[PDB]
């Protein structure tokens, strides 16, 4: 875990597993044996339904499919459409999210970028609106990205990460947010799940995030939602924003700090043992020397806007409180 | 994915050395202690559903809310999951008994794995709980010491071995706490 | 690593490092370095250029100003010479490092400790 | 990082078993050649000053036009950067012959080696040159075990393959 | 957890300071009465069953109102006397955490926390668990030092109930 | 925040047994480990500023990079940071010598330095050089025979070799 | 005191964007010159005092 | 000050509860670690004299350019080795309050604090004082646990000015 | 950066204001005077070798014992000698650099700020480079107004050092 260790940044990154990949290099047809299609087919479940689980008796589910691709009957591009297409997906994927989500989730199963801009998400929403759920599938796979980096014998892989295709910087780092490494499935992390859309604001506005690499403590951020202001009434509350104006960058350069897990027991105020407030157990912070009910930290996961000159004493503080910090960036 | 020997050799490349003695002469008992290795994977290896379901078994056993109606695992269907999920993290510990290194283990399935079971609304502690039984049975079957198998091999000490299995299974079940 | 910690190997000595650990810079003297231990003999070159023990010490130095033995003086047999290859080919190789010659002589392997620190 | 362990372990994990007795095989392969090849390790370590003098020594003694201009060194720091480019395929043939694969000196040292030999101008003849003058050098038998000579002539070879 | 350990660390941490000498004095007073400590939370965890069991018993000779009270929280159901002898069961493993670490953390971590939101949130009065451990302290049977140490956090414990 | 006995006592807590005769025993053992667990911790405590300053000498000779213009320690306000980096660094491996858990040292200082030494443009390795120098000079310093009664102390020096190769392990 | 004049327009529109904290805005606020003048100039820095242990501590 | 004994006080007011077990075991760790602690005070206290005396023969001996330099703040006038062996018996007698006290506290508050503003104000470089505390803590010539107590006051008032 | 246009615009933006009359007559007397420190910037700039050179012997005449002493933070080594002349070139370059810009930005920017935990660090001494810079101030041969922007920076960059 890192970047430094093993010249190579990016298998710390947490795509260590999403290196390997998969081809049929066998023509004609395969007799009696079953080993290697078998392995190319775990491949593509493994990635359409990106390493969501499948049991015995939903293998029947799609087994038609199955018994097509061993045959001379689809490529791999028109089974992977295939397993696309198929009550499965639709149950897990489409039916449980509005559409942009469903839409994000079709490019991380299908193409393995993200969408990198609103127009991508203008394209396949117009698809779909027009035509339906099949015209929607097809305009993913029946366009010259999949048949191009695919070339119809390969099952699709994560290239959003990678530099070759042009993507965005924002694309990377989007990409990030959608692949948390190997455990995480589909609806495994927070952002996915089955009700979120993910990245909306993010994905929609082009805003590049920032990358927690898995684990290594704060490997959960999941950071506060903000509103709009007065025209599109808003609780100003909740996060520190992305920008950092004039006025306070004098003292250094501003630094945006995302701090992780934020919990009662955890903050002790710098000294160990939780803090007793009464003689016996009253726990929570006094107001005005009476007793209140309202904990310390009111969400997990708070942020700092944080000049230079500033950095030391709140890089202190987080760790008297016992916060994990997930990322520091520049502004 | 970095054994004992890419450990080594990623730690003289930061120092940016040649190998050494010191760290060929640990090497060498490393391959000198390399079939008590393979003898050891291959107790773990063949005793792998058997130590699944007895480990699983005994966590819903010891605390048998899981299965009252609103547990995670109150479905056949949660079951199997949660059966396949021990299956995969015994799966992952052989590999890290093979190499020798954690790395494969760290970078492939601990990586990510707290955050998906918060996310899931797994509850922790029933994990590392299934985790600490499938540490007792593991070390249980690496020593010979099962109640309900005892194989003939060759007499040795193995002490270090079990105390580096321990290790790896103190690592998932204190990773997923 | 579970290579090392599972088969240790024994720590050597420590009275070089200790030297340095112990007293300040000005306590002590020459030891001060201390913990300077060998690079390769690229990392004595010119892009990176690397420092010696040899260089800290007082030893290194050593000009005398005003200064002048004869060696017209000495008796008639106790001048003697040596040089340490005689041979054109293998004094200066083709490129351009050298054991001899040069300022390429400064990046010898070995030598990148010193032995001075015993006063 | 390729090795015996690392192919048959990522084998298996990506067909989704746990480690059968062929993976076991091969591991045991490893603990066989294994003898040879940390005994070349040891000599690699050994003698790698007087390898890599002599491999930058007979790759000006064959291309003298690299100090001719500007095109490879003419000047005391270009040929610093050579020496201390063998002295990392020397310590990557070290680390791969530890290893046991090809894996250390595949991501170090070739992978996406020929922009950088191709932008900065550097020939890969001249870098054959110093390989093949040390492929030469050692001596069967005369130092290192009959083994461990293939073994190091093997990797040796497979740098020199790799690179033109 | 708040051991001597840990308030010497964190004091010292939290002046960014070393660990001279006080705390390392501290640390030594905590390595010699440890040995008496010790002694004691083995005999605790010699007769727990019966400190337990014993503990209730007197509990219950003291109110006897308890048993013959009809309610959710009295011990009158069979479930009210195993969260009897559970709860005492808690407040002696309490007292044997806090014998092993040498100072009162993990008493004022997993039970003195907000103890008294569930005394009043379940209705269960201090005064019975404070004879539950007025038995524990007299029946534990220990000798000399280690009965001074069983005696200072069982005493401890009843100045926070009351 | 745990040493030794806040990780047993919470690891038996997790489970919900009690301690066992065999745990208290092993207690009782690493008690009476805990002189020369105080006496090595006094040494660190001493030696210190000459430990960090002989360790950035021996730092910066080796690497003649970064005391040069533009480099990351230089100026004097980031030579003054440097220095002030590896105090803290082995201010915190006095403390996980003195707790005999490696919690506080990830808990307050590892966990998240990478972060900001990737978010400063600032070399790791080379802090990672610092680090091993500090733990050569430590661990040397450790095993001196001045002053303290004589007895065998294998143990101890490995662990603490343990805490310093964490944090080095932590930068890079 | 409180007036259009002393007013701070920009601490504001920073606080709002969530750009600072309540923290910073006081202790920005505090900085002022508007302050300098109406509270600190007037003032025997032992006085001074008073009002900063006061105004910020209650 | 700061004592052992006045770090637990000011922690356990400053959390407002009583002094329980950690303090008091930290109290008795202090009253352990006491005697070889006054051994070493009542020695150093005995041999004072001459511990001044060859401290400043060292200086001399190191820093030979001092009782040459003329100037005010060099040792070469009656007045500046009047200074030099006031400042030395400064020293010393602080590691003996720190002896006796146990912790820090005396060095801490009367000599530590504003330190700097002085060597720096009168040019008083802090090197020409680490050679005075390493000839005491050469020749203080106390034997065991004792000299390992005068050895850390003394090694902490050289990391001080270092 | 510290220039008198940023201490004018960075006092109007905290007032959040706009840069009326005052600041406009600052900019304005620092047009004035830029002249003078320029032409003296460019005789700094045009001896500078002289004078970092004549400045380390001035040193070396002074403490003597500093090439005699062996130890790593004396010039008796070298690289010593190399660190001597390479800090003096840092001091006279923050001169030139503080001439130019006409306040004494650079020098508390790169130079002042925390330059004491460096000497105390390394054991450096006030003295010596107080030393060089007496000599810089009296060998700089500048005349007139620009002797006195030198004369100013300089004595400046002492007053920090004691
Ligand atoms: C067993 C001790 C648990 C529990 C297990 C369950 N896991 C469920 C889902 C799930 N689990 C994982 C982790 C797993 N997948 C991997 O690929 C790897 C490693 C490579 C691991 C360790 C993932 C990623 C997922 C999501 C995808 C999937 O559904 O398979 C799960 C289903 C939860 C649900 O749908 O509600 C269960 C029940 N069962 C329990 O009772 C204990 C807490
Ligand atoms: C469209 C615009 C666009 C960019 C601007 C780049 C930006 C970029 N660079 C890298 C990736 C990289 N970029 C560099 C570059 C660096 N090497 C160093 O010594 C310097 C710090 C730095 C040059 C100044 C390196 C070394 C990598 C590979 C990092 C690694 O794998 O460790 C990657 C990840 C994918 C890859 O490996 O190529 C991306 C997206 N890519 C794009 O698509
Ligand atoms: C390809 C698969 C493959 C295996 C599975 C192993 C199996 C195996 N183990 C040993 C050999 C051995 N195996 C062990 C292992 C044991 N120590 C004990 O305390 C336990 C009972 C047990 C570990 C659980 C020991 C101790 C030896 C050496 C026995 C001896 O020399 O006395 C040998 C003989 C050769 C040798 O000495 O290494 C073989 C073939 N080897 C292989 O090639
Ligand atoms: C891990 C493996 C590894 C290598 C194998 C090297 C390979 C390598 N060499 C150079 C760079 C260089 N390599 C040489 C070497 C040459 N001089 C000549 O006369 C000959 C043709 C040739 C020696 C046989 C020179 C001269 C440069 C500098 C080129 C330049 O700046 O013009 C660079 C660019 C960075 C640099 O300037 O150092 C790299 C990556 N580096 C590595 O990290
Ligand atoms: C790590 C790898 C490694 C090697 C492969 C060797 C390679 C090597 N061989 C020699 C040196 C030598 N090698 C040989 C060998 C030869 N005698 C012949 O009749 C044949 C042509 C040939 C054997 C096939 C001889 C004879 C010398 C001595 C040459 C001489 O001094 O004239 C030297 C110079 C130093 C020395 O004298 O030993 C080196 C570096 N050394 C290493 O460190
Ligand atoms: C960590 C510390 C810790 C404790 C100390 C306990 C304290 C505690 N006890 C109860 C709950 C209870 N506790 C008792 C116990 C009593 N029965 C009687 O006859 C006596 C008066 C008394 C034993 C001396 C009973 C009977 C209940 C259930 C009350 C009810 O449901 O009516 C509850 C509510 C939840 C539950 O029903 O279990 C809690 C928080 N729980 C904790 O987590
Ligand atoms: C509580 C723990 C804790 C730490 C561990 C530090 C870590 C830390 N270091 C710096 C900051 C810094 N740290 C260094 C240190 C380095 N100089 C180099 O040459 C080396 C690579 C390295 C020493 C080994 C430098 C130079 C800076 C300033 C960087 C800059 O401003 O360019 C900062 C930003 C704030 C600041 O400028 O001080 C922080 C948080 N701070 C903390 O609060
Ligand atoms: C408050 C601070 C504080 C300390 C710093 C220690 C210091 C200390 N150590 C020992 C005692 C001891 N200390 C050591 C330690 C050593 N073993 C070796 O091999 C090394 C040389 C060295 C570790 C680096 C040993 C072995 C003893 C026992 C000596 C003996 O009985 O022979 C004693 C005598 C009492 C005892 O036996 O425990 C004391 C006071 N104690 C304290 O109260
Ligand atoms: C230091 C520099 C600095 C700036 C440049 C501003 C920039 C700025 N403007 C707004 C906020 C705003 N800015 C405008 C201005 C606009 N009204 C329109 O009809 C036009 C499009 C536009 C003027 C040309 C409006 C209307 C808002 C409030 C938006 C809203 O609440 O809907 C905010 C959010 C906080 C707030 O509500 O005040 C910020 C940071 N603030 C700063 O601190
Ligand atoms: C509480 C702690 C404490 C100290 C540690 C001293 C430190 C100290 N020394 C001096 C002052 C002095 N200190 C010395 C001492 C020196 N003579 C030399 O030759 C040596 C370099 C050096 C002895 C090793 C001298 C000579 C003076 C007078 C300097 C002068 O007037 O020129 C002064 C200024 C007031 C005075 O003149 O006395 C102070 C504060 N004072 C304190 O209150
Ligand atoms: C930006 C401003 C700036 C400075 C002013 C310098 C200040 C400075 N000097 C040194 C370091 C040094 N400075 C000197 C200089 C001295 N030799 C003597 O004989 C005299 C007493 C004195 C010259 C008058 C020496 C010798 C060292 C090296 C000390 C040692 O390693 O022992 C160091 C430590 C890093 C290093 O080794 O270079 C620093 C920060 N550096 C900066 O970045
Ligand atoms: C009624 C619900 C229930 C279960 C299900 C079991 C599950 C179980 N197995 C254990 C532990 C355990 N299990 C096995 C594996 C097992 N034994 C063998 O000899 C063979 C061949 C096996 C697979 C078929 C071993 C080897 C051990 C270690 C103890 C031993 O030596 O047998 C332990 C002890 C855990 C611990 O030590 O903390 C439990 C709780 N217990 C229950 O109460």
């Amino acid at each position: 875990l890192g970047t430094v260790l093993g010249n190579s940044s990016l298998d710390k990154l947490g795509l260590d597993k999403f290196v390997d990949r998969f081809e049929v290099n066998e023509a004609g047809r395969p007799d009696g044996f079953s080993a290697d299609y078998e392995v190319i087919i775990r491949a593509c479940y493994m990635q359409i339904f990106a390493n969501a689980y499948i049991m015995e008796s939903e293998r029947a589910e799609m087994a038609k499919a199955e018994s097509e691709f061993r045959d001379g009957r689809f490529t791999v591009k028109e089974f992977c459409r295939a397993l696309a297409k198929s009550y499965q997906y639709r149950k897990r994927f489409f039916d449980g999210r509005p559409l942009y989500g469903a839409i994000e989730l079709c490019f991380k199963h299908i193409l393995g970028r993200t969408p990198d801009g609103l127009e991508h998400y203008r394209a396949k929403s117009a698809v779909y609106d027009t035509k339906g759920y099949e015209a929607f599938i097809d305009a993913f796979f029946d366009d010259g990205e999949y048949d191009a980096f695919y070339d119809s014998y390969c099952v699709p892989f994560y290239r959003g990460h990678l530099t070759t295709s042009n993507l965005s910087m924002a694309a990377f780092t989007h990409m990030f947010q959608v692949v948390r490494g190997s455990s995480t499935s589909d609806k495994a992390n927070p952002r996915t799940m089955t009700n979120q859309i993910t990245l909306n604001q993010a994905g929609i506005q082009s805003i590049p995030l920032a990358v927690v690499a898995p684990g290594a403590d704060g490997a959960t951020f999941l950071a506060p939602d903000a509103s709009a202001g007065s025209w599109q009434t808003g609780f100003s509350g909740a996060t520190k924003a992305r920008t950092s104006h004039g006025s306070r960058q004098e003292k250094g350069k501003m630094f945006r700090i995302e701090v992780a897990n934020n919990t009662q027991y955890s903050a002790v105020g710098g000294g160990s043992g939780i803090k007793l407030q009464s003689r016996s157990g009253k726990f929570y912070k006094m107001r005005n020397m009476a007793p209140a009910k309202v904990s310390t930290f009111r969400r997990a996961n708070n942020v700092y806007l944080v000049p230079f000159d500033e950095l030391s004493a709140t890089y202190i503080k987080i760790h008297k409180n016992g916060g994990s910090i997930a990322s520091i960036t520049p502004v | 994915m970095l054994d004992a020997f890419s450990r080594v050799v990623v730690n003289s490349d930061s120092k940016a050395a040649y190998v050494g003695g010191s760290d060929l002469q640990s090497l060498k008992t490393f391959i000198s202690d390399g079939n008590k290795r393979l003898d050891a994977v291959n107790c773990i290896v063949s005793n792998a559903s058997c130590i699944v379901s007895d480990a699983i078994s005994g966590m819903i056993c010891e605390n048998p809310g899981l299965i009252a109606p609103g547990g995670n695992c109150y479905t056949n269907r949660r079951m199997a999951a949660c059966l396949r999920d021990g299956e995969i993290i015994l799966r992952y510990v052989s590999y890290a008994l093979l190499a020798g290194d954690s790395s494969v283990l760290d970078d492939r399935c601990l990586n990510g794995l707290k955050e998906t079971y918060i996310a899931l609304g797994v509850p922790t502690a029933s994990t590392s709980r299934a985790v600490s039984i499938m540490k007792a049975a593991s070390t249980a079957f690496i020593m010979n010491t099962a109640s309900g198998r005892k194989i003939e091999i060759a007499a040795g000490d193995c002490q270090a071995l079990q105390s580096e299995a321990a290790a790896y299974f103190d690592k998932v079940g204190s990773a997923v706490d | 690593d579970i290579a090392t910690a599972v088969y240790p190997p024994v720590t050597p000595d420590v009275r070089r490092a200790f030297g340095a650990a112990s007293a300040p810079s000005t306590v002590g003297g020459r030891k001060a370095m201390g913990l300077i231990k060998q690079l390769p003999f690229w990392m004595y070159g010119p892009p990176f250029n690397a420092s010696k023990q040899e260089d800290f010490e007082p030893i290194s130095i050593a000009n005398p100003d005003v200064s002048s033995v004869d060696y017209q003086l000495m008796p008639p047999g106790s001048v003697i010479v040596q040089p340490d290859e005689v041979s054109a080919a293998k004094m200066l190789p083709v490129s351009g490092m050298s054991k001899h010659i040069g300022k390429t002589k400064r990046l010898v392997e070995g030598d990148g400790l010193s032995d001075y620190s015993r006063l | 990082m390729k090795s015996v362990i690392t192919t048959t372990i990522s084998a298996a994990d990506a067909a989704g078993r746990f480690p059968s007795s062929s993976d076991l095989e091969s591991i045991q392969g490893n603990i066989q050649r294994a003898s040879a090849r940390l005994e070349a390790a040891e000599k690699l370590s050994g003698n790698h000053e007087a390898v890599v003098k002599e491999a930058g020594d007979a790759c000006f003694a064959k291309y003298s036009y690299l100090k001719n201009s500007g095109e490879a060194g003419d000047s005391q720091e270009k040929i610093n950067k050579c020496y201390r480019d063998v002295d990392h395929y020397m310590r990557l043939i070290n680390y791969s012959l530890v290893v046991g694969g090809t894996g250390p000196l595949d991501e170090w040292g070739i992978a996406g080696s020929r922009e950088v030999y191709r932008t900065l101008n550097l020939p890969g003849s001249a870098y054959i040159a110093s390989f093949t003058f040390t492929r030469d050098r050692l001596c069967v038998p005369r130092d290192m075990s009959s083994q461990a000579g293939v073994e190091f002539v093997a990797a040796l070879d497979y740098v020199i393959n790799s690179l033109s | 957890m708040k051991t001597p350990i840990t308030e010497a660390i964190a004091s010292a941490d939290s002046q960014g300071r070393f660990l001279s000498n006080a705390e390392l004095q501290s640390i030594t007073g905590r390595y010699q009465r440890a040995s008496a400590s010790l002694e004691a939370a083995k005999q605790l965890t010699g007769n727990a069953s019966r400190l337990i069991t014993g503990a209730a018993q007197a509990v219950y000779t003291k109110f006897p109102f308890v048993t013959q009270m009809p309610g959710p929280t009295y011990a009158s159901n069979a479930i009210g006397k195993a969260k009897c002898a559970r709860d005492i069961g808690y407040y002696l493993r309490m007292t044997t955490y806090c014998l092993v670490v040498g100072a009162t953390g993990p008493m004022d971590e997993y039970l003195v926390a907000g103890l008294e939101e569930i005394n009043r949130s379940f209705e269960l009065s201090p005064s019975w668990y404070i004879a539950a451990l007025e038995n524990i302290k007299n029946d534990h049977g220990l000798s000399g030092q280690a009965a001074n140490e069983a005696n200072t956090y069982l005493d401890y414990a009843i100045n926070v109930l009351s | 925040m745990l040493d030794a006995f806040a990780k047993v006592v919470a690891q038996a807590d997790a489970r919900g047994e009690f301690l066992s005769n065999k745990q208290l025993n092993s207690l009782e053992t690493m008690i009476g480990e805990g002189n020369k667990r105080l006496d090595i911790v006094n040494k660190i405590n001493s030696n210190a500023s000459t430990i960090v300053t002989n360790s950035a000498r021996a730092l910066f000779a080796e690497q003649p990079q970064l005391i040069q213009p533009g480099g990351n320690a230089y100026t004097s306000r980031r030579m003054a940071a440097c220095l002030r980096d590896m105090e803290i660094v082995l201010r915190y491996v006095s403390y996980a010598m003195t707790a005999g858990d490696s919690s506080v040292l990830d808990d307050r200082c590892l966990n998240g330095l990478r972060e900001t030494y990737q978010a400063l443009g600032t070399p790791g390795t080379s802090v990672a050089v610092a680090i091993q120098k500090m733990k050569e000079a430590s661990i040397a310093l450790a095993n001196d025979l001045n002053g303290v009664p004589l007895g065998d102390c294998s143990s101890l020096n490995s662990e603490l070799a343990v805490y310093f190769d964490r944090a080095a392990a932590a930068v890079v | 005191q409180l007036l259009s004049s002393t007013r701070q327009p920009f601490l504001e529109s920073q606080l709002r964007f969530n750009q600072i904290t309540v923290k910073d805005f006081i202790k920005g606020l505090i900085l002022s010159d508007a302050f300098r003048y109406l509270n600190y100039d007037v003032n025997n820095n032992y006085r001074f005092v008073e009002m900063c242990i006061q105004r910020i501590l209650g």
